[PDB]
RNA sequence: GUUAAUGUAGCUUAAUCAAAGCAAGGCACUGAAAAUGCCUAGAUGAGCCUCAGCUCCAUAAACACCA
């Protein structure tokens, strides 16, 4: 029974803004605000405030206001960056930025001869290289990108046989550093899709069982 | 799961007051962080990042 | 010459026979600046409405976090679960992938990570102006 | 009695004990002791993680060695205001630093627990898990002014 | 000289070696639990109920006695989970509890005892009182 | 004129007595025993009983707490037991609860500190 | 489609008084843990049968099949 060895990586992109907070957890937050109010002791500010609010008070018969309306305007004046850009475009889906809230998984299009696969990216190896090296080699050509990943363990994250005479599927996991992807109005089309969208579009029960062993967060 | 530790508070007696200020660095990115002085922005600056020659170039631009 | 290279290395000695205390944290001492504050902070007089909502508003969170813990945990056992097997699968397969990578990589010890951020990066932003300098005390 | 059959019924002092260079052997790679610092300008978000990472080192049997924090590093914001030549305090904020030491870890296991830790990270916080080293263990420590002299003398 | 123990010792079946990653109690109480759980043994040595009287230990009472009465086990559980169901889902109890403040209906509990389970409590009060020893021995 | 059993000294509790309360504080049920000196349970009123469990809500709590010990209070009563010793630890006699079933028990007749021996 | 076996909560009780004990989480307290107090949810897999039997689903290890 002839063995065949394959290699394929579970390349992963972090969000980079926070999820929306659940109405449970605002209003665990505004009462911890307002019980750490209450067991403060004072702040600078408004123990200055009060004392000139006295002493006005009392030489009128006989500032920190000007300071808070200052940090208003100021903060009024700044405009912040928008936290949503998924929302606006809702037609370019390939693109890094796609979505910041969720943690990301890049999938590329191959059509072979006899199939037609919904795979990840994925590799061979000669017996006399390791898993590691083929990884890093198949990150740095397949992607034709100067991009960093980082690696968690020489582990195997994932494992799937398959008999036709059989062959093996080892799925490593990694996340990014920093992604510079050059030559992208390309031919081959890779996006960046989340655990929903894997359930939605990954049809083989092979590359199905990937959420498993990738986090729901 | 970025929620899980940050519905927490001050857990000491005596302590002053601090509020949910939005700081910036050097990227556009805010982060809220409890402190005294309630002012809503605070812009962190950068001036050693940079080599003699692009502080000389910043400053000619400027 | 030899009389101060003496003198020098019984210092070096009785240097090194001394203690090695720690800094003390400022974090978990209380300056001296709270002292004069503290008798003049007004009560709350928390209320009974208030008292029963933020009781049940405790109760609730108290499920929600047994609720999110189980789910975590049961994450983590499907996880190792999911390793385990693929362990053990390749150690049918061939033993010496198994030896090569029940190791640990020489680039995982200077491993540097940073959270989310309540925005996303701002693009074209430049700073005005502005130095830095250091206030932290010291100690001998 | 020493020629009894309940002598020894009695020792309790095998059951107690009251009087690290990393282990490798190719396959039960359990490396020595690590750090975890976590670097934040929020007290509040800096224990609150420090104490869940705790609280999961104990669930996940992990010999926690020590849980310190590392002395604050105040630095102080000074602003150059408009039309140049002038530099002004605007705030000063202080960094904090939360330290757990674990003892023994796999590498799977430490895969899971590096991905459960930069899964679950809250925000403005910077994660640093390294060696514990002859550095790292001098750090949170004093001053060596006298030594320091006397070594500068010497060479 | 020594001698082989007669049977199998306290301690001997946890692992004197690695410590640290064997399981441990913090608390006396529960310590104090486990100590009183294993007080009550038979152990093969020499103990203080056996000097002081453990009354042949276990005996072989002869029951002169009513059948217990014949109730559904199934129907029993469920009744008694719809019940506890129905009080929780009231809001008026739950108040009174946190509040601490909530009376008893000791009558009714003291009917409800006597019913279901107050036949044993007397009985083993007659064993302890003596009258089972000197009405049939 | 009983002879208590005097003697230990070096373990905790004191044995030297007749009726015994203990208090049992699981995590689910809240139970109250007296015991001889010979270790037999003489009088109990547990949460797990139907009759409390129906009568009561969150077997845990204080209010159940006191529950059972008025209810032991009227067992004792009824079962002629008027003295008792409670020996709780120091945490324990400091607890909101357990204190509310030392006063539950005062108020419902039965008193703790047995009497002394009559020629010792 | 086969067997040696089971669905008591994460683990073991019990199934004539009663579905229990240990686990698991939030708040108060300390630098963190730990202890204590106040607490929070929990199960006899499901359908009929007489008052232990027949099926379906699920888990666990092997045999045919698709990969
Ligand atoms: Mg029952």
């Amino acid at each position: 029974s002839p063995w065949r060895l394959l290699g394929a990586l579970c390349l992963q992109r972090p969000p980079l803004v926070t999820k929306p907070l659940t109405p449970l957890q605002e209003e665990m937050a505004d009462l911890l605000q307002q019980i750490e109010i209450e067991r403060s002791l004072y702040s600078d500010h408004e123990l200055r405030a009060l004392d000139e609010a006295q002493q006005l008070a009392k030489k009128k018969s006989d500032l920190a206001q000007d300071l808070e309306d200052m940090w208003e305007q100021k903060f009024l004046h700044f405009k912040l960056g928008a936290r949503l850009t998924e929302a606006d475009k809702k037609d370019d889906r390939t693109s890094l930025h796609r979505k910041l809230d969720r943690n990301l998984i890049l999938l590329v299009r191959e059509k072979l001869g006899d199939q037609d696969i919904w795979m990840l990216p994925q590799s061979d190896w000669q017996p006399g290289e390791t898993l590691r090296q083929t990884a890093e080699r198949t990150l740095a050509t397949l992607s034709e990108n100067n991009m960093e990943a980082k690696f968690l363990g020489n582990a195997p994250c994932g494992h799937y046989k398959f008999k036709f005479l059989g062959a093996k599927v080892f799925f490593f996991k990694a996340l990014l550093l920093t992604g510079d992807f050059s030559q992208a109005g390309k031919k081959g089309h890779h996006v960046w899709v989340s655990k929903e969208e894997l359930g939605d579009y990954l049809k083989p029960k092979y590359l199905a069982q990937v959420r498993r062993f990738l986090l729901d967060l | 799961d970025c929620n899980r530790a940050l519905l927490t508070r001050l857990h000491r007696q005596t302590y002053a007051r601090l509020y949910p200020v939005l700081l910036v660095k050097q990227d556009g990115s805010t982060i809220h962080i409890r402190y005294r002085e309630p002012r809503r922005m605070l812009t962190m600056p950068v001036d050693l990042d940079s080599l003699s020659p692009e502080e000389r170039r910043a400053r000619f631009r400027k | 010459d030899q009389a101060a290279k003496d003198r020098l290395k019984k210092r070096i000695r009785r240097l090194e026979k001394a203690s090695q205390e720690l800094i003390p944290i400022e974090d978990f001492i209380t300056p001296v600046k709270f002292l004069n504050k503290e008798r003049q902070r007004p009560p709350v007089e928390l209320p009974f409405e208030e008292s029963e909502r933020r009781a049940l508003l405790l109760k609730r969170w108290s499920l929600y976090k047994q609720r999110e813990h189980e789910m975590e945990r049961s994450a983590i056992r499907s996880l190792l679960e999911a390793q385990e097997e693929a362990l053990q699968e390749l150690r049918l397969s061939s033993p010496e992938l198994h030896a090569e990578a029940t190791k640990r990589d020489p680039s995982l010890f200077p491993f540097e990570r940073q959270g989310p951020d309540y925005t996303p990066p701002i693009s074209d932003y430049q700073p005005p102006e502005g130095r830095y300098q250091d206030i932290t005390k010291v100690y001998t | 009695y020493r020629s009894k059959p309940t002598h020894g019924i009695g020792r309790y002092k095998h059951l107690v004990k009251a009087q690290v260079r990393p282990i490798n052997l190719g396959t039960d790679y359990e490396y020595g002791v690590l750090n975890i610092h976590l670097i934040a300008y929020d007290m509040a978000l800096a224990e609150s993680y420090a104490q869940y990472v705790h609280n999961l080192c104990n669930h996940l049997a992990i010999k926690v060695e020590e849980s310190y924090a590392m002395p604050t590093k105040t630095m102080e914001v000074l602003q150059l205001q408009e039309q140049g030549s002038k530099m002004f305090l605007d705030a000063v904020l202080t960094t904090h630093e939360r330290v757990v030491q674990i003892s023994g870890l796999s590498a799977t296991f430490a895969e899971i627990f590096l991905e459960i830790i930069h899964s679950n990270l809250p925000e403005g916080v910077k994660l640093s898990v390294r060696e514990h080293t002859e550095e790292d263990f001098k750090g949170r420590f004093k001053a060596r002014p006298e030594l320091e002299e006397l070594l500068a003398k010497l060479n | 000289r020594r001698a082989a123990p007669l049977g199998p010792m306290p301690n001997e079946d946890i692992d004197v070696s690695d410590l640290e990653r064997l399981k441990k109690y913090r608390s006396f109480d529960r310590y104090r639990r486990r100590a009183e759980q294993e007080a009550r043994k038979p152990h093969w040595w020499r103990t203080y109920r056996e000097h002081f009287g453990e009354e042949s230990g276990p005996k072989d009472r002869v029951d002169i006695g009513l059948p217990p009465p014949k109730v559904s086990r199934t129907q029993q559980l469920l009744e008694r989970k719809q019940a506890l169901r129905e009080l929780r889902a009231n809001v008026e109890e739950e108040r009174a509890a946190r509040l601490q403040t909530a009376r008893i209906p000791l009558e009714a509990v003291r009917a409800e005892w006597e019913r279901t389970c107050g036949p044993y409590h007397k009985q083993r009060l007659a064993e302890y009182c003596g009258l089972y020893r000197d009405l049939f021995h | 004129v009983a002879r208590k059993e005097r003697g230990w000294g070096t373990v905790w509790p004191s044995r030297e007595f007749w009726h015994r309360l203990r208090v049992i504080r699981t995590q689910h049920h809240i139970e109250a025993l007296v015991e001889h000196r010979n270790g037999q349970v003489v009088v109990s009123a547990s949460t797990r009983e139907w009759a409390i469990k129906k009568h009561l809500y969150s077997t845990r709590n204080v209010v159940a707490c006191e529950s059972v010990g008025r209810v032991l209070a009227e067992r004792c009563l009824e079962a002629g037991i008027n003295f008792m010793v409670y020996h709780p630890t120091p945490w324990e006699a400091a607890s909101d609860s357990i204190k509310r079933l030392q006063h539950a028990m005062t108020e419902g007749g039965v008193v703790l500190r047995e009497p002394r021996r009559i020629y010792e």
